């Protein structure tokens, strides 16, 4: 009934937004289920133990700002060595393209925020083989929704699971 | 259905003889059994003898003394009982039970009576 | 003739449950990484099967070889009440296993909080004790009376007896079966759409197909032919679908520990 989760992303992507207005500790609750996420940080920059917090994990939470530019390719080649290989394997990544409002100010909302997805899931799209999936959500600050959709993309990750446990897949 | 009605028994002397039949009006199967039990009137009925496909099986009182008989085609069973003993005074039915299934049907009775 | 060669496959059958039933228990308890309520609904089917297998099915084969009972009338009297209820047992493991992997598939995050370490056992102990209360039916009252000989072996087949049991121990876990069954299937077609509900049907319908190959001659022969005078059937068809219910213990350790990828794993590698 405790799931752990392992928040990771790119600094100045709203982490503290997401865990506060909702390696350091979280705690939360969805419909009686608790959810423990460990915050390293700055993925390859400083607290990257994955001793103890990617020990049977259950998914990765990688948190990219959807507004910036000039550190884009950044989050995009750690996304490339988290998801390929970075001793993470088999941990689905649940993805929060973070900062929605801040990128239809300085941009046909459509286009505007697919391309980034697309790239990402490009990423996504060339080591998964049904070993683990991954879960992109176009998420913003005033949007507080986030453990709505943390609560259902683990509830599917544990239903595949189970699927492919009972021979169903 | 299948009705046993017995017959031949009455009054023997001790030591004498008596040949007991069970005939069928109907069809009893070959993969049955085919018996003759004795219940004294105290005690219960016990088995006394029977004959089937698989084996011919008697009581240990009784073991050298009686014989069972079968005749499938007029689907009739004899029993021979030869030097009866003052114990043997008891109600004797015949029953066409079967070896792995709850199917039984049994006759009316026949008394015999050893005196001396 | 003929003897030697119905009881070497009889036999062949027998060694096979035993092995495949035993390799079942071997596979938890040496792996100490299989230690969950689902793993147990499955220990105790092996358990149940292996009880068959082990106990039961070797007395089975000698009554059918021979052609009669050749122990006494207490070992018949323990050896009916056994087969009932190890077949029971091995029933409503079955049923168990349904239910659980229903409320698996449909609650995957509540799952330790609705499937407990607790609820697991009273639930193993609740479909004990009902095929406990099944089998040692006419052991004192549910009886009509026997024939005295001794190498006989009846069954009991009171009508009343056959189909109360009959009822509750094959009608409503088959009902519950499907049902379980049948909803797990609407949820594993993501409730490539033909790679999908391909596997999933083909899945679940040797699951369910080989527990009503097995069982439901059986259970529709028995309460039939107890109540309707005109049907009686032949003493062939009663003795195959005799030993239909028999081949199901036989059958299961095929089934359900490979359709588990940790029991797969560890199946191979203890044979
Ligand atoms: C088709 C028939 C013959 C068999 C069907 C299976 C039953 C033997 C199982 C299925 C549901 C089970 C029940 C499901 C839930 C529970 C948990 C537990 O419930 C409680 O009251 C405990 C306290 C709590 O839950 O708060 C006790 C056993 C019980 C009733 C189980 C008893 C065994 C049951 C009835
Ligand atoms: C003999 C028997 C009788 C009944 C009733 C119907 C008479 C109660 C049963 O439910 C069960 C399970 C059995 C055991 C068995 N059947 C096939 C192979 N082994």
């Amino acid at each position: 009934a405790t799931h752990r989760l392992l928040l990771l992303g790119a600094d100045n992507s709203g982490k503290s937004t997401i865990v506060k207005q909702m390696i350091f500790e979280t705690k939360f609750q969805v419909d009686k289920v608790n959810f423990h996420m460990f915050d390293v940080g700055g993925q390859r920059d400083e607290r990257r133990k994955w001793i103890q917090c990617f020990n049977d994990v259950t998914a990765i939470i990688f948190v990219v700002d959807s507004s910036d530019y000039n550190r884009l390719q950044e989050a995009l080649n750690d996304f490339k060595s988290i998801w390929n290989n970075r001793w993470l394997r088999t941990i689905s990544v649940i993805l929060f393209l973070n900062k929605q409002d801040l990128l239809a100010e300085k941009v046909r909302v459509t286009r505007a925020k697919y391309f980034i997805r697309d790239e990402f899931l490009r990423i996504s799209t060339a080591s998964g083989d049904g070993r683990h999936y991954c879960y992109p959500h176009f998420t913003c600050a005033v949007d507080t929704e986030n453990a709505r959709r943390i609560f259902n993309d683990c509830k599917d990750i544990i239903l595949q699971m189970n699927l492919r446990e009972y021979n169903l897949v | 259905q299948v009705q046993l009605q017995e017959s031949g028994g009455g009054l023997v002397q001790a030591g004498g003889s008596l040949r007991l039949s069970c005939a069928a009006s109907g069809n009893i199967s070959a993969h049955w059994k085919m018996g003759w039990y004795r219940q004294a009137p105290g005690k219960e009925r016990e088995f006394v003898a029977g004959i089937g496909y698989a084996n011919t099986n008697y009581a240990d009182s009784v073991k050298g003394r009686f014989t069972i008989s079968r005749d499938n085609a007029k689907n009739t069973v004899y029993l021979q009982m030869n030097s009866l003993k003052p114990e043997d005074t008891a109600v004797y039915y015949c029953a066409a039970y079967s070896y792995y299934r709850d199917h039984s049907y049994w006759g009316q009775g026949t008394q015999v009576t050893v005196s001396s | 003739s003929k003897a030697i060669l119905l009881g070497v496959i009889l036999g062949g059958l027998i060694l096979f449950g035993v092995l495949g039933n035993i390799l079942v228990i071997l596979s938890v308890a040496c792996h100490r990484h299989l230690h969950s309520v689902t793993h147990y609904y499955i220990v105790n089917l092996a358990v149940a099967d292996l009880l068959l297998t082990s106990t039961v099915l070797p007395f089975s084969a000698i009554f059918e070889v021979l052609g009669y009972w050749a122990f006494g009338r207490v070992f018949c009297n323990i050896w009916a009440a056994v087969d009932v209820l190890c077949c029971t047992a091995s029933i409503m493991g079955l049923c168990i296993i349904s239910i659980d992997r229903y409320i698996g598939v449909s609650y995957p995050l509540r799952y330790p909080t609705i499937v407990t370490q607790r609820r697991g056992l009273m639930a193993l102990l609740c479909v004990w004790a009902l095929s406990l209360v099944i089998s040692i039916g006419p052991l004192f009252g549910w009886r009509q009376p026997a024939p005295e000989d001794e190498t006989i072996c009846q069954i009991n087949e009171e009508p009343g007896y056959v189909l109360f049991s009959a009822l509750g121990s094959f009608y409503l876990p088959l009902a519950i079966i499907l049902v379980m069954y049948c909803r797990v299937y609407v949820v594993a077609k993501r409730e490539l759409k033909f790679s999908r509900e391909k596997k999933a049907a083909k899945t679940l319908g040797i699951v369910v197909g080989c527990f009503v190959l097995c069982w439901l001659p059986f259970f529709l022969v028995m309460p039939i032919g107890s109540f309707f005078p005109d049907f009686k059937p032949s003493e062939t068809v009663f003795k195959i679908v005799f030993w239909l219910g028999y081949l199901n213990s036989c059958i299961n350790p095929i089934i359900y520990p490979c359709s588990s990828q940790e029991f797969k794993k560890a199946f191979q590698n203890v044979l």
